[PDB]
């Protein structure tokens, strides 16, 4: 116990730091499915 | 969670947790008369908080460790350098004045923000209400000049009448030879290096200045010293003290709300305090700025924002 | 409990407001209770304000009449046994 | 904990590797006149497919 | 109709011209302000009777309601302006230029 | 590598400058049509819609 | 304020310009104007001062004035066309009419001189909210009605605007004034660039947009209100001023900033149409804009002022005041112009 009041950052938002986690977990797959279903479609429609 | 409009809206109303002794109480008096141990009795026997007086490391005291930081951090203003030689060229009298005047502002600032929080009344000793006394004392006795005191009542006019006054102030009338005798019997050498005038200055000031503004606001409780010495008949006086003036009636939830912001942000509190008039008493330059800033940042726990220093124990970093 | 009795007392002290709300709630309420509603805009249609432009009819529709006295058509006879 | 004291020496040679492999990149997108200047036009070795990589 | 409605032109440009001319009075501002108004009110409601435009007859109950919470909000201000001051001169509205 | 490979280099990179360049002068010169005789895509300002027009019998039969 | 009303005056500021953008209508148009300007009166005059009252009274009687002139365009060209859109042949005096108006909303020069004076006086975040989310329904009636308007008249008002915002800006110490100044150098830039291309000028409102919100962020930091408030910024936040001076430049568009991108987009267009000596004029008067940036850079960051005794006790005392999208804005405005074609469209 080192400062005289309670830090506002003492412990860690677990909170808010499962929702950044998960979010960007979230948009890094969905971005991974949506760039090969981009790829799956553009070859479909120009015949590659 | 940290106090905002969202915790007003959920539910945190100043006048849902205030009771009857929620009052702020200020003790008031010349140098030595008995203005510490009345405030302490008063708050105990009360169930408040005292507040006692704020000196030059007050911000030190209340900031990181809480340990007093070196002086060059802490204002570069010394009490018993003043005492030893008021007229002093360096404008040690002036940059003391405004530092003391900064601690009582933050001192006024925390005790209004526990008061708006916890809804625990307040004793504080000689709050920013009372200090302007100091000023003109040394203004009359020559200590300081009149570039000083409109810098003074510039700031005073600035950061003044954004809070609330006391609900009551309790002043100790004493005669200026028996705070001569107290002072001799303290033993302090430097303090004992006071002049009858200086104090003459600070007890005309009182009596002049600060009770009737004062007076027509909230309730002036002047008491001697044989009226006090004795903190049973104030706190009977503070029980049949009724509230009947003063905008602390006027206040509602979001008045105390935005006066709670104001309060528990002390970059606000502070912010008038350190306006650009280049005075050369309080004016630092740029080299000497930097190195007791630098200084600063690296004495132990003050590097980043607390909470983030691991130097101090603080855990959990790269997960916040 | 402690509703009726805030209702009860509420009433006791001053009906004015007690009135007005539930003046208001039966407003609301009412028009989604009673089977006369909807032959308000049936009569806002039937009431003719604006001439009936008679139709070229190719003979392929047998719904319209020829005749204004004829079976054919909306018959307002509800209109009348309202 | 030799590698934990001098990581900071990897950061420029890994830059001049990223370098060199973006300039052969380069290199290999303009091939649109790979074996077609009138100056080079040559018919290829039967143990080579490109004239450069 | 064609000579009404010049009319009604100059009466919207002679209030504006009064509105660009200051006098002391800000109450005599507001006053020209709503001319301008009340000629904007005549000449939306004799344009619409004129073209039989049953559709845009709401628009100058939407002009007269719009610019009187305008008037209410400016008449605010005024109010403001005359307790701080004693009076509505505009020539004490002067201490933001520095 | 040698010299032929920048000589080549060198001339697809000229290809790609000189198509961009007459690609640009080109796209000058369709803008400025365009925008003087709006007749394809660009350039089309606006027009009040005709499926908002009533187009049912009214009162006044001569309409 | 309590949060009902606070709610009720927010959501109807931002109500205005979003009838104002989404209508299709000029009545609606209007009425989405004086949306803005009846819910944003109370934020002017939330502080209860003199100054706030001047502000708030100046700023009605324009935004009044330049209504009623509106207004009066829209019944002629109702009389006129019989519609209620200046579709393709309404007059001329119609038009013009219309585009003094709105430049007299937007506060662009020979209009300008209530905008200085209406910035000063009223809180640094209503600052903000006025220089930026004030101007987007003007510019989106402006953009609507594109080749209809006159370009001399509006190449007169755009080059008067950059001259008088150049001037301003290097007249006066205060900061709001400054940016507002900034502000009608801008708004002259995108008339300018108005009649040519609106995708140009609502790059230039976007640009300067992200430019406007983390200097209003960074002067609520300390409530710096002044030249030498802001130049003992070391002291209190030192942290900041790097990205003080990679904004600014960027104000005055010098590269590799992307601050730099419309006024060369815009440049680029102009010459396009053939506009050389327009074109010139705009950039030298930049360069007077990028002067007084310049001054102010050389004020806060690369000099150090002298500070006062207070500061000490400021800076013992912690702050959780900046907030998170102050580096995004910050980041997007600074280091954005490899990204050029991807911006322009
Ligand atoms: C590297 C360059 C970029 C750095 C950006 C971050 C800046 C920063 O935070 O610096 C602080 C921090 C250092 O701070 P520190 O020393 O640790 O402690 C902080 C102090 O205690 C803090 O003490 P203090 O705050 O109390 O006092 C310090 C304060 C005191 O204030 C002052 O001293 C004021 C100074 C005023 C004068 C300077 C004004 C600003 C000038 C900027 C440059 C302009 C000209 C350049 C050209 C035009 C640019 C548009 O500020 C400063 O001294 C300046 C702070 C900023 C310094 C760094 C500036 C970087 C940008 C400019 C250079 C790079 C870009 C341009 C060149 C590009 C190439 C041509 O910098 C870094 O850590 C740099 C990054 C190093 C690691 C990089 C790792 C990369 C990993 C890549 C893989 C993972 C990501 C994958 C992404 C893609 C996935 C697909
Ligand atoms: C072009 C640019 C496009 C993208 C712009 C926006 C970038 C992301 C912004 C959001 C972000 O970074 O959120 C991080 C924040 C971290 O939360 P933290 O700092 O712990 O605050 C809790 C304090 N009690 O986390 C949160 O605020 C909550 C978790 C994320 C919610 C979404
Ligand atoms: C047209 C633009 C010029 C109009 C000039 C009118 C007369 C004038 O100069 O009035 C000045 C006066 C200033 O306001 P005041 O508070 O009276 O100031 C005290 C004077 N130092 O201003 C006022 O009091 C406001 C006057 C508003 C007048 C509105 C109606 C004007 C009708 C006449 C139009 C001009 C006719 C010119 C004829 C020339 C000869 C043929
Ligand atoms: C497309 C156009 C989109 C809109 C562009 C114009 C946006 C103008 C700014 C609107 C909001 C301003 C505002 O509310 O200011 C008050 C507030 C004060 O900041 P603070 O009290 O610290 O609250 C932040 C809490 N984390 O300050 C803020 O919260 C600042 C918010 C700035 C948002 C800028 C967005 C720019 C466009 C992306
Ligand atoms: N110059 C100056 N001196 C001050 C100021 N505030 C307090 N002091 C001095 C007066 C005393 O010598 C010393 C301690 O303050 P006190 O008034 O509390 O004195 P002390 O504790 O001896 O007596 P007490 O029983 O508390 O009244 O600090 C101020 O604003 N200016
Ligand atoms: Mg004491």
């Amino acid at each position: 116990k080192f400062y005289v009041r309670e830090p506002v950052n003492a412990k860690p938002n677990w909170l808010a730091v499962g929702l950044s986690v998960g979010a960007s977990v979230f948009m890094w797959i969905y971005l991974i499915q949506t760039h090969n279903e981009d790829v799956l479609e553009y070859k479909r429609r120009n015949g590659l | 969670l940290r106090y905002g409009l969202l915790a007003a809206i959920l539910g945190d109303k100043t006048t849902k947790k205030l009771h009857e002794y929620s009052r702020v109480i200020t003790v008031d008096g010349n140098i030595c008369s008995g203005k510490n141990k009345l405030a302490k009795e008063i708050a105990q026997q009360l169930g408040m908080k005292h507040y006692p007086e704020a000196g030059i490391q007050y911000s030190s005291t209340t900031t990181g460790d809480g340990r007093p930081l070196d002086i060059e951090f802490s204002g570069s203003c010394s009490l018993e350098k003043f005492y030893d030689d008021p007229k002093s060229n360096d404008g040690n009298s002036y940059r003391l004045q405004s530092w003391l005047y900064a601690s009582r502002l933050l001192q006024y600032a925390d005790a209004l923000e526990h008061l708006l929080s916890t809804g625990q009344g307040v004793v504080l000793e000689r709050s920013i209400y009372s200090d302007f006394v100091f000023l003109e004392a040394m203004y009359n006795q020559g200590y300081i000049r009149k570039q000083c005191v409109d810098h003074y009542n510039e700031i005073k006019r600035l950061t003044l009448p954004e809070y609330l006054p006391p609900h009551a102030v309790i002043y100790i009338d004493v005669p200026v030879p028996e705070v001569q005798s107290r002072i001799q019997k303290k033993g302090d050498p430097h303090e004992m290096k006071v002049t009858s005038a200086y104090l003459q200055d600070i007890e005309n000031a009182y009596k002049k200045t600060f009770l009737p503004k004062m007076s027509e606001m909230c309730e002036v409780l002047v008491y001697d010293s044989w009226e006090a010495e004795d903190p049973t008949k104030v706190v009977e006086d503070i029980e049949y003290l009724k509230y009947n003036k003063g905008p602390w009636l006027k206040q509602d939830d979001w008045t105390f709300h935005y006066l709670r912001m104001l309060v528990q942000d002390k970059t606000e509190v502070l912010n008038y305090t350190t306006i650009p008039v280049y005075l050369p008493e309080i004016t630092i330059g740029a080299h000497q700025g930097s190195r007791i800033y630098n200084s600063f940042r690296e004495l132990p726990g003050r590097k980043y924002a607390p909470g983030y220093n691991a130097e101090v124990g603080d855990k959990w970093i790269w997960l916040k | 409990g402690r509703i009726s009795a805030f209702l009860k007392n509420a009433w006791a002290k001053e009906p004015v407001l007690v009135v007005s709300f539930s003046v208001w709630g039966l407003a609301i309420i009412m028009p989604m209770i009673s089977p006369y509603t909807k032959y308000a805009s049936m009569i806002n249609k039937a009431t003719p304000y604006n001439y009936p432009v008679p139709v070229r009819d190719d003979g392929n529709m047998p719904d319209v009449p020829s005749h204004p006295q004829d079976p054919l058509g909306p018959s307002l006879d509800w209109l009348k046994n309202l | 904990q030799l590698l934990r004291e001098h990581w900071v020496h990897i950061l420029v040679p890994a830059g001049f590797v990223f370098g060199c492999y973006l300039d052969r990149k380069d290199d290999e997108k303009l091939t649109a006149f790979r074996n077609k200047s009138m100056l080079f036009q040559r018919e290829l070795r039967p143990n080579e497919e490109v004239t450069w990589k | 109709m064609p000579s009404t409605f010049f009319n009604l032109t100059m009466a919207f440009s002679l209030s504006l011209l009064g509105t660009l001319m200051f006098r002391s009075h800000l109450m005599s501002t507001l006053l020209c302000l709503e001319g301008m108004v009340l000629s904007l009110f005549i000449m939306t409601s004799v344009t619409s009777l004129n073209s039989n435009s049953m559709s845009s007859m709401p628009i100058p109950i939407t002009i007269l309601v719009f610019a009187a919470c305008e008037a209410a909000v400016g008449l605010a201000l005024l109010v403001k302006v005359s307790n701080t001051y004693g009076t509505d001169y505009v020539q004490n509205l002067n201490l933001l230029q520095c | 590598d040698g010299p032929e490979k920048n000589y080549e280099k060198t001339l697809a990179i000229l290809q790609i400058e000189s198509e961009k360049a007459e690609l640009r002068l080109k796209e000058q010169e369709v803008r400025r049509l365009m925008r003087a005789r709006g007749d394809g895509p660009w350039y089309q300002f606006p027009t009040p819609e005709k499926e908002f027009i009533d187009h049912s019998p009214k009162a006044t039969p001569d309409n | 304020m309590n949060p009902i009303t606070l709610a009720i005056i927010y959501f109807t500021i931002f109500l205005g310009p979003v009838i104002t953008m989404s209508s299709t209508n000029l009545m609606l148009m209007w009425v989405g104007l004086e949306f803005s300007l009846l819910a944003i009166i109370p934020m002017l005059i939330n502080k209860k001062n003199p100054r706030s009252t001047e502000a708030a009274t100046k700023y009605f009687v324009t935004q009044a004035t330049a209504s009623m002139i509106i207004l009066l365009a829209i019944v002629l060209n109702y009389k006129q066309l019989g519609t209620w859109m200046f579709q393709q042949q309404t007059n001329g005096l119609i038009l013009n009419m219309t585009l003094m108006a709105l430049s007299m909303k937007l506060g662009l020069a020979p209009f300008h001189f209530w905008l200085p004076e209406v910035t000063q006086g009223i809180p640094l975040h209503m600052g903000l909210i006025l220089l930026t989310w004030q101007k987007i329904a003007p510019l989106s009636i402006l953009i609507q009605i594109y080749p209809l308007l006159n370009s001399t008249i509006i190449l007169m008002l755009a080059i008067t605007s950059i001259f008088m915002g150049a001037w301003g800006g290097l007249n006066q110490t205060q900061m709001r004034k400054i940016m507002a100044y900034s502000s009608i150098a801008h708004m002259g830039w995108m008339l300018a660039i108005l009649p040519y291309n609106p995708s140009l000028t609502l790059l230039n409102l976007m640009i300067y947009i992200i430019l406007t919100a983390p200097m209003f962020m960074a002067l609520m930091l300390n409530n710096s209100m002044t030249i030498n408030s802001i130049s003992l910024l070391w002291n209190k936040t030192p942290a900041m001023l790097t990205m003080i001076s990679l904004m600014l430049l960027s104000l005055g568009g010098l590269p590799p900033l992307t601050g730099f991108l419309p006024k060369w987009i815009i440049i680029t267009e102009l010459m396009k149409n053939n506009c050389l000596i327009m074109a010139t004029l705009m950039a030298m008067m930049a360069l007077l804009n990028l002067f007084f940036y310049t001054r102010l850079i050389y004020s806060t960051s690369l000099t150090m002022f002298p500070t006062n005794n207070n500061s000490k006790m400021m800076t013992h005392q912690t702050k959780t005041k900046p907030n998170l999208m102050f580096s995004t804005l910050a980041i997007m405005s600074t280091m954005t112009l490899p990204l050029a074609p991807q911006l322009i469209t």
